[PDB]
DNA sequence: TTTTTTTTTTTTTCTAATGCGAGCACTGCTAGCAGTGCTCGCATTAGATTT
């Protein structure tokens, strides 16, 4: 039957085995458009699609080279409904037909989970309109215009679940301290008990690090600086994820003993976890999310926080605009028209970024490339802006010149490597130059641009290399995966030196102290002369240089030069051609789930 | 399944597996069987991608299972192997070579095969057989005057003089090398000069090792075996020239003796006995049988220091807060607590292999779970049909009848410990606990706290560290504050149950626990709550409040307490233990009652307050 | 070319798992019930017939129709208990007034007994037929029992209720021997199916295969093949021999001219009936033989042993209860009349009985008791032949008592684990060589483990702590807890590691723990503890078993991988993973019975020769055909001619365990009672094989049995009380230790001379 | 064609044999009752090899 036509799909590379393997289990011997229907979607879950319409379904080309067996079907809901690998959940069945979209068993209820969680579960808590504009007053002094962060801290405090969005240096760190230090001084007697977390251990000890150090600035009594959070988790040991079973400590019966909970970078929680997380809640705790929409996606299947906020585009709800006005004694602009008042209301969206002007380049290069417009990114490119470069990479004797200037770039590190400096002002000085770059072999990435620039630094001289020895002193490296007893996390950076006593790697712990580690100590870990652009988040560079291949692959997109030009702080150059540039900015992820819909109905 | 005649069962299979792991990346386990298979939901996220792959694998193990049945002449088995080579292996830098060697071994065969023009149709297993025996003909020789000492075996034709001739494992059997002929040869009946045998061929080797050593022969054999500490015996032909040597050849001063003492001296003399181990001081003595190993020198001359006791005290200090989670897992074992806890030592065993076959019969922690999934349901007043079900999709229960026979007797135990739980559950919710003793603040939470008491149930049976447990989590409750008593349902109608208590004499108890604590956490509290269990069970009276010291119930104590620790042949004891081998390796009457003391310290307020 | 393997054990099991797998499962809930009820599965069920599929397959007395199924087995089981109950339901009313109008005792027969069994005999009859169990009130309502308990001269109550009754409960109802039956045919065909198939062989198989081949039409040719090719052959411990064997012997042997057969054994050590061996046959080969030689004279023992040995035998009249096995007296050689022993300057008795003191003994009291009497007498005469006052002298010459020389016999494996650990009590070295124990079960195996799992991965601190915390390395807890603090040791360790993971990669793998050994002075204070010979001697075997497995093994992780699996499944019966004695010096020899035969003992113990079993099983032979009968039922005849030759068995065992001393052989007496209840009254002592040579087959009390000892007393035989055994070590004097040094290389080797192409000289 | 996490423990035989305790019917002694003979039931304890 299709099994044979299935066969030839894996030679080309278009459908995965898993994919054929599970049609051919599951759809069984029926008709072939359900093995087709049940392939196509396989795949399209795989690839990070939650859900696949029919619409979808009619005329990927195995489908049409499967057109001729499967024949004409005047309704393929009927065809899909009849057999037993499909049903509306009266049943269990693999896969489920939701309207017009197909899931898988899995996905359906993880989505339904997270719709109602936002619907119906969330509720608007009351307090004090004039206690809290108070204690919101003498947070914020600048009553002249509208202030973002007042409207998002507003927001946070009266809703039981909130998310804030914003870009990066937009001042989420400070307005969550500021929220949570009202949160604290409105409930006196009550007890509060705050949670952090973070999808990473590197972003949970920067949260650690960056609220301590603002909360401690706030005006605060002995009794609200007794309920500051001592440290910060990750989502998995915060639910007591354990290493091989699937069993959670805080399951759906044993619910979460916390009153308010904060996690920082939701663009990276995916829906599984996200699902999880919202079965370990009680009743009681109100949630906080951080993270930027346009900023990538999660890794595995799902896309919640930008499904989420591409509903905020609409804005605030009437009556809910008037409400923040009274609150924050300003004027709230209103969205016209009313689609979803609960979640459109329990969204904030951060406008203000304090770190780059306007006028700088970075933030109107990111302007363009979130808008889509290439002519608008190659207007910005042409414009007389200090802080961008660009240059063409097309020849390998351009490759040379970027060589060449990433030279320039690492010279100071380089410079303080050779003059016998500490590692301290070593470690502090490697972080003000990076390249990042997409794909990771090949000519254009992590593991050949290693190669070529350790080879370019024994052509010109800057630093000695040892074939046999593998820890020539100067490298850096960076780890693969967390470890709590040396307490350094996966994605953190150090620098492998001889002080004198021995060849050893110095990382920078949050504190601002210096730990020495032995070569052998080290876990698993990997030269970091170049990064990803997955793995660059977070971090902040001063000077960034973005390195996209000259071939057209799928992981070169929109999000990604986003996320690679907000990762600069002050200087940012590009190397990329020009129509691969706008051909890449001009597509949009885009990854289906109903949301859209359910949030509408 | 079926082509082996057995009957079908669908389940325990690599595509019952496969389905249920594809099963359960689909559809999430919590909603059910699908077509009677309970899916996996271990393989959830990106990484069941593994399965995508191991399940090409399997596929490719059928088609050839079913291409390599049929027999085919010769000219058709010729691509097989570079069909097979080509699909099953990717091939690298290092494996080419043996590739390579394998289709040639396979090439020439079949090429033998199709000069001879064979017809007839030829079964694998004839060819497989065939290879096998052709690969590992072959030897390697080249290294032989590479310039380093030779190490090689006798072969015949090769006599190259050598300054020192040295010669290894010549026990009698194991040289000469016998090889009967084949029993139907006809030369062999009819010997005429000139026919080879491999008897005469070592027996010749050993003439050509003799006359090729021009300046030293070393002879070497087995004479007492290792193990048994048996008798060896040398080869003939080294008896036969120890008979020569001492027979041609007398030492000084012996010219008075015989012949007969004069050879039995020199085939002493000549003949040397090493010890046999390398260690023994013996071979470090001045001499020609001095060794060169410098390493066993120390451990023959009897210099190092035996090991110290592990006990030892070590500083610690009580924090201001104990969670009681932390004591809770220190008096489920205090030893393995001190281990784990305080220095960090975790003895890790190794998972247990893969079962060869099918479940037959439940037991052990399989059947506990169970029985532990089959009461929570009970208790519930849930359906079993669902459960009985649910794991016969999972495969756990036997095939067919024998799962619901067992089923049903496991439903009547259950269900009489379901009526006893049911009889007095009460609807209770969870309740935090912050307390002080001692100057050190407990912070935890208790669930399913009743306003009636706190009602626990395991289906296991009546032991003392569940009695334990049960005892802490009732001081902490008493502490705290309330009016209840503390039960627990144990198979076999085991009861375990503790009246309320003063909020005072609760938190003595605790303070005295907490101190147990700090002490464990200072040196390792020898505290066994089974074998010291049966001790205190067997000493102290309930009546009288008191332990009896006569002698008899001493013995009757000691008796039960040996029967306790060492267990039958059935049940392993208690002193069977990874962390008890660590601080002795056999028990002694002194550690005996220090662990006894020490033990009834600890439990006598359970014995005490158990009605 | 055949292949050879010792163990079937893989083979059989999956052969009883297939035939489980084929036949229970198709079976419907009902007879799967009663299936359930007999085994729970293959497991259990290869359990009961594990000693019949070894060897030639024993006759079974009346055996199933060959076409009788499970089901057709189950419809006549069924269809006889709806037939009783039935006739229950029809006269459920008449026999009340049955019972009260006959005379037979109401004291033994109470009213109300009597109505709560009427009650339950008539719940049960209503009750649906699902299974075979029966109430136990039907035991009463049976015509036996009623005809038992009546008054004298009155009238019995009689009904064909009762008579039916009793008919049914005479015999066991049970599917245990078709299934029984059919395992034993379909397993056995199974595993030589399997065994053909893969081309293997064992060691029954050989036999069985040689014996059908000379039987076969061909097998008279391969009979000449054998005959030219040995025309005499001698078999020696003849007494021992299976059917096959002589049948073999007698098809090649028996008739041919020029061909001669010399047959040498001692029909009263046949020990070996456990093994397959048969008395019966060895007595119809004597039938069978007109020529009958004798050899006269002992030439092995003292001959005050001869004496004992003879006077002991010679209590009763046909002792080895066999008509054909007639005990003769023997007489001493003129060598060795001049044997003694000699202790503290007094000469002992050759044989010496130690009786325990009490009324009634229990297995384990004996047991304990017996095992600390011998240690203490073992440790006494250590102690007097350590200043050469005890002596074993032929005429004038004499030698001090080693510990070598001193042998204890056992007859179980836990036997002797009792002896040695009382002997090790007193610090006294021994060994026992019957030991098929594996060394992988030992912590040492788990030690070694560690260590490797934690080279391999020093980066791991967790594992690394593990493998530091064994009692290999010998650190101390306040080690550890400094070691956990500073971070520079921490790291010298994790340095060292790494250093030994390069030695592993590259020179193998006994250099890396040659080297550990070496830096960590392991060996050195192994020997300086007490005790730790014993596990050096196991750390060397584990590396040597370690390095021939990584020879093979190319991976290094593949190492670890094995070493955990060998771990988990230790093998007993391979020869390699056996333990290496402890150590060469004097070791006292614990051996069983059946590993002694043949061999020579100066100083022998017996410490539970009195312990015995009573066989349950039965299975037995024929007094007429003389073949291998088992009966599949629990009939009470054949029990009983299988406790007689157990009987015959234990006796044997007796003259073998008796007939090996030289010297001494001293052996434990005790009033030992099986039998829980009537402890007071005559004691289980006649059960044993010596018991019934000491009281000539008739019970006794303790008493008793003391005067009988007693009677039994002369100057060869001597008999002394046992006693709790002094808890005090046995002293060894320490010797000085000269000066050790090892040689040095004045002059070092050169490796300048080699071969090289133009390939080595580029690189 | 890109990738984030997390650490802990859970169980243990079964059949058999007896000693005593409670209840009861009979019966002999001085119609009831104490002894006696008996019996069933619950708890307690013992034991399970040898190339």
């Amino acid at each position: 039957k299709l099994q044979k036509q299935l066969l030839e799909a894996v030679e080309h590379k278009q459908l995965r085995p898993l994919d054929v393997q599970f049609a051919l289990t599951v759809a069984g011997d029926e008709h072939p458009a359900v093995t087709l229907a049940a392939a196509l979607l396989s795949h399209d879950a795989g690839e990070g699609h939650v859900c696949l319409p029919l619409s979808r379904l009619e005329n990927h080309p195995l489908l049409a080279t499967c057109v001729s067996e499967i024949g004409e079907l005047q309704n393929w809901e009927e065809c899909l409904l009849a057999s037993q690998a499909v049903s509306r959940g009266d049943e269990p069945t693999p896969m489920i037909l939701c309207g017009d979209r197909l899931y898988l068993n899995r996905m359906w209820c993880n989505e339904r989970t997270v719709a109602r969680f936002f619907n119906e579960v969330n509720h608007a808590i009351e307090v004090d309109e004039a206690l809290l504009a108070q204690t919101l007053d003498k947070l914020f002094p600048v009553s002249d215009e509208i202030n973002w962060q007042k409207v998002a801290a507003a927001v946070a405090l009266t809703r039981r679940i909130s998310v804030i969005s914003g870009g990066p240096g937009t001042g989420k760190t400070t307005t969550v301290a500021k929220l949570l230090a009202a949160l604290i001084q409105m409930a006196d007697g009550e007890r509060c008990r705050i949670r952090l977390a973070a999808p990473t251990g590197k972003a949970a000890a920067r949260l650690t690090e960056s609220l301590g150090k603002a909360l401690r600035q706030l005006p605060l009594t002995d009794e609200q600086k007794k309920r500051i959070p001592e440290d910060a988790s990750t989502l998995h040991r915060l639910l007591g994820a354990q290493p091989g079973s699937q069993r959670l400590r805080h399951h759906a019966g044993n619910p979460l003993h916390l009153d308010v909970l904060v996690v920082d970078e939701a663009s990276m929680i995916d829906l599984p976890m996200m699902s999880r997380l919202i079965d370990a809640l009680p009743d009681h705790a109100r949630v906080i999310f951080l993270g930027d929409r346009d900023q990538l996606a999660s890794v595995e299947a799902g896309a919640v926080l930008g499904d989420i906020c591409a509903y905020a585009n609409a804005g605030f709800t009437a009556e809910r605009a008037r409400q923040l006005s009274r609150l924050t004694g300003t004027h709230v602009p209103a969205g016209t028209g009313t689609e979803a008042a609960s979640l459109r209301d329990s969204l904030c969206l951060l406008q203000k970024s304090y770190r780059f002007g306007s006028d700088s380049g970075i933030g109107q290069l990111a302007a363009a490339i979130n808008r889509g417009d290439k002519t608008a990114v190659k207007t910005v490119f042409q414009q007389d802006f200090t802080d961008i470069e660009k240059r063409l990479l097309q020849s390998g004797e351009d490759y040379i010149a970027m060589l060449e200037e990433a030279l320039a770039g690492y010279g100071r590190y380089l410079d303080l490597l050779q003059a016998r400096a500490e590692p301290d002002l070593i470690i502090q000085a490697f972080n003000e130059y990076q390249l990042l770059c997409a794909l990771r072999e090949g000519p254009f990435g992590v593991a050949g641009l290693n190669e070529r620039i350790e080879q370019f630094m024994q052509q010109k001289r800057k630093i000695h290399r040892h074939p046999h020895s593998r820890w020539y002193e100067g490298r850096p490296v960076m780890i693969a995966r967390n470890d709590s007893a040396l307490g350094l996390f996966n994605g953190d950076i150090g620098i492998a030196l001889d002080r004198g006593q021995g060849t050893r790697v110095w990382f920078a712990m949050p504190d601002g102290n210096i730990k020495s580690v032995q070569p052998s100590r080290l876990p698993e870990h990997e030269t970091t002369w170049a990064m990803t652009v997955h793995k660059s988040q977070g971090s902040e560079f001063d000077h960034a240089a973005l390195i996209l291949p000259s071939q057209r692959t799928p992981v070169v997109t929109r999000e990604l030069v986003y996320t690679a030009v907000t990762r600069a702080r002050r200087r940012l150059s590009l190397y990329a051609d020009e129509r691969i540039l706008s051909a890449a900015i001009a597509t949009r992820t885009e990854r289906r789930s109903g949301l859209a819909a359910l949030f509408s109905s | 399944v079926r082509e082996l005649e057995l009957p079908a069962t669908g389940q325990h299979t690599w595509r019952f597996g496969l389905t249920r792991m594809l099963l359960g990346y689909a559809m999430e386990s919590a909603q059910g069987e699908w077509q009677s298979v309970l899916p996996y939901d271990e393989s959830s996220g990106l990484i069941a991608e593994l399965v995508g792959h191991l399940a090409s694998l399997l596929m490719q193990l059928n088609i050839w299972r079913r291409g390599l049945a049929q027999e085919r002449p010769l000219e058709e088995w010729l691509p097989v192997c570079r069909d097979m080579l080509n699909a099953f292996f990717l091939p690298d830098a290092e494996t080419e070579a043996a590739m390579t060697l394998i289709e040639q071994q396979w090439q020439a065969i079949i090429a033998e095969g199709l000069g001879a023009q064979y017809g007839d149709a030829v079964p694998l297993s004839l060819l497989r057989d065939e290879l096998a025996q052709r690969l590992d003909q072959e030897r390697i020789s080249q290294r032989f005057l590479a310039g380093p000492v030779n190490i090689c075996t006798l072969m015949p034709m090769r006599s190259i003089p050598f300054k020192v001739v040295c010669l290894l494992g010549m026990n009698d059997g194991v040289y000469p090398r016998q090889l009967a002929p084949l029993g139907f040869d006809l030369m062999s009946q009819k010997p005429k000069r000139g026919d080879r045998s491999r008897r005469d061929d070592d027996r010749y080797l050993f003439l050509e090792a003799l006359i090729s050593a021009q300046q030293k022969l070393y002879i070497s054999y087995i004479g007492r075996s290792i193990q048994d500490n048996s008798e060896r015996f040398p080869s003939v032909l080294v008896q036969e020239l120890i008979d020569y040597i001492g027979q041609s050849h007398y030492l000084p001063g012996d010219e008075a003796l015989n012949c007969d003492e004069s050879e039995a001296r020199v085939k002493a003399h000549l003949t040397c006995l090493h010890t046999r181990m390398p260690f023994d001081p013996q071979n470090y003595q001045p001499g020609e049988r001095q060794s060169y190993a410098r390493e066993w020198l120390p451990a023959a001359s009897q210099a190092g220091k035996a090991h110290s006791e592990f006990v030892q005290p070590l500083p610690f200090t009580l924090p201001e807060t104990v969670p009681l989670e932390t004591l809770q897992r220190f008096w489920a074992h205090p030893v393995r607590a001190f281990f784990q806890m305080r220095l960090q030592v975790n003895f890790r065993t190794e998972d247990s292999e893969i079962p060869d076959t099918e479940p037959f019969i439940l037991e052990g922690l399989s059947r506990y779970q169970i029985n532990q999934q089959l009461l929570n349901a009970l208790v519930e007043q849930d359906d079993a049909e669902r459960l009985f079900r649910r794991f016969r999709a999972a495969g756990d229960l036997p095939y067919g009848a024998f799962g619901e026979i067992f089923w049903e007797t496991q439903c009547q135990e259950m269900q009489q410990l379901a009526d006893r739980v049911i009889a007095c559950r009460q609807p209770g919710q969870s309740m935090e606990i912050d307390l002080a003793c001692n100057g050190v603040q407990i912070t935890g939470w208790l669930p399913q706290v009743q306003p009636d008491g706190l009602l626990r149930w395991r289906p296991s049976l009546l032991s003392v560290a569940q009695g334990m447990q049960l005892w802490l989590e009732h001081l902490v409750y008493c502490a705290s504050g309330g009016n209840g008593e503390s039960r627990l349902f144990l198979r076999k109608d085991g009861e375990w149950r503790f009246p309320p208590l003063a909020a005072e004499q609760a938190l003595h108890y605790l303070s005295q626990l907490i101190e147990g604590y700090r002490e464990g956490m200072s040196a390792p509290l020898l505290v066994l709550p089974e074998s010291g269990g049966a001790w205190l069970k067997t000493c102290y009276d309930a009546q009288n409040d008191a332990m009896l010291d006569d002698d008899s119930t001493l013995q009757k104590a000691r008796t039960k307490f040996l029967q306790a620790y060492e267990g039958n042949m059935m049940v392993r004891g208690e002193g069977d233990d990874i962390w008890y081998q660590r601080l002795w390796r056999q028990l002694t009457p002194e550690t005996m009652e220090a662990i006894v003391e020490q033990s009834q310290r600890f439990l006598l307020p359970l014995f005490r307050f158990n009605q | 070319e055949q292949q050879l393997i010792e163990d079937e054990s893989l083979l059989r099991y999956q052969a009883c798992a297939d035939f489980w797998r084929r036949h229970c499962y198709p079976l419907p809930r009902e007879i799967a019930q009663v299936v359930f009820e007999t085994w729970k599965g293959p497991q259990a069920l290869l359990r009961d017939i594990n000693r019949y599929l070894q060897g030639e397959a024993p006759v079974i007395k009346a055996p199933p129709p060959d076409d009788e199924t499970l089901a057709s087995r189950h419809a006549q089981i069924v269809a006889r208990i709806d037939t009783v109950k039935q006739q229950w339901r029809d006269a459920v009313g008449e026999l009340d007034a049955l019972i009260e109008s006959s005379g037979i005792d109401r004291r033994k027969f109470n009213r109300s007994n009597q109505a709560k069994w009427i009650d339950k005999i008539s719940a049960w009859a209503e009750e649906e037929t699902n299974s075979y169990q029966l109430p136990e009130s039907l035991e009463k309502f049976s015509q036996r029992f009623l005809e038992d308990r009546t008054k004298a001269g009155g009238e019995t109550p009689r009904h064909p209720l009762f008579e039916a009754i009793d008919q049914l409960l005479a015999e066991p109802l049970s599917i245990r021997d078709l299934v029984i039956t059919r395992a034993l045919a379909e397993i056995r065909e199974t595993v030589a199916r399997e065994k053909r198939r893969r081309g293997e062989l064992g060691f029954d198989d050989m036999l069985s295969r040689l014996d059908s081949a000379l039987r076969s039409e061909s097998g008279e040719v391969l009979a000449a093949a054998i005959r030219t090719r040995f025309p005499v052959a001698m078999i020696d411990e003849f007494q021992d021999t299976d059917p096959q064997q002589y049948r073999i012997f007698r098809r090649i042997w028996h008739h041919q001219p020029e061909t001669a057969l010399l047959l040498i054994g001692d029909p009263k050590q046949a020990i070996y009936a456990f093994r397959g061996a048969d008395i019966f046959t060895y007595m119809k080969a004597r039938s069978e033989v007109h020529a009958h030689y004798t050899l006269d004279t002992n030439w092995r023992s003292a001959p005050g042993m001869v004496n004992s040995v003879n006077k002991l035998f010679s209590q009763t009249d046909d002792a080895f209860m066999f008509r054909e096995i007639p005990f003769i007296p023997v007489k001493s050689a003129g060598k060795n009349q001049a044997l003694r022993f000699v202790f503290k300057g007094e000469t002992q008795p050759a044989m010496k009985m130690w009786l325990m003191e009490g009324e009634s003994c229990g297995v384990g009291d004996y047991q304990s008791t017996m095992a600390q009497v011998c240690a203490a007498q073992i440790r006494d005469w250590l102690q007097a032949g350590q200043r050469g006052e005890a002596l074993l002298m032929n005429g004038d010459d004499a030698r001090p008592v080693r510990a070598s020389d001193i042998s204890v016999l056992v007859r179980s494996r836990q036997e002797a684990a009792q002896v040695r650990d009382a002997l090790t009590l007193l610090e006294i070295p021994s060994v026992y060589l019957s030991n098929r124990d594996s060394v992988f079960e030992t912590l040492e195996a788990q030690e070694m483990l560690w260590l490797l799992q934690a080279v391999m991965t020093p980066e791991r601190e967790n594992t690394l702590r593990s493998a530091l915390a064994t009692s290999m390395m010998g650190l101390n807890a306040l080690d550890i807890e400094t070691l956990n603090n500073d971070e520079h040791a921490w790291d010298v360790v994790v340095e060292e590691f790494d250093g030994y993971r390069q030695i592993w990669r590259k020179r193998g793998v006994m250099p890396m723990l040659r080297a550990l050994m070496s830096a960590r002075n392991i060996a050195e204070n192994l020997l300086a503890t007490a005790g730790g010979e014993r596990r050096l001697t196991d750390i060397l075997h584990i590396s040597e078993l370690l390095q021939e497995a990584g020879t093979q093994l190319e991976s290094e992780h593949a190492l670890v991988r094995w070493l955990s699996q060998h771990i988990l499944e230790p093998d007993s019966n391979a020869s390699s993973q056996q333990m290496r004695l402890e150590s060469d010096k004097h070791l006292v020899q614990i051996v069983t019975i059946h590993k002694s035969k043949g061999l020579e003992y100066p100083l022998v113990w017996l410490p539970f020769i009195t312990n015995f079993r009573v066989q349950e099983q039965a299975f037995y032979h024929d007094r007429h055909s003389f073949e291998a009968v088992l009966d599949l039922n629990a009939a009470p005849e054949s029990v009983d001619l299988a406790e007689a030759e157990r009987l015959a068995e234990d006796l044997r065992l007796l003259y073998v365990a008796l007939t090996r001393s030289v010297w001494h052989c001293s052996l434990g007496v005790a009033p030992l009672v099986r039998r829980r209840g009537d402890k007071k009254g005559d004691t289980d002592v006649h059960q044993s094989a010596l018991g019934r040579l000491l009281q000539k087959g008739e019970p006794q009390d303790a008493a008793g049995l003391r005067t009988c000892i007693e009677a039994l007393c002369d100057d060869d035989i001597a008999w002394q009380t046992a006693q709790t055994g002094d808890n005090q070590p046995w002293q060894v004097n320490d010797v000085s230790t000269a000066e050790l040094n090892a040689k040095t290389l004045q002059r070092l080797p050169g490796d300048n001379w080699r071969v090289t192409s133009y390939s080595g000289l580029q690189q």
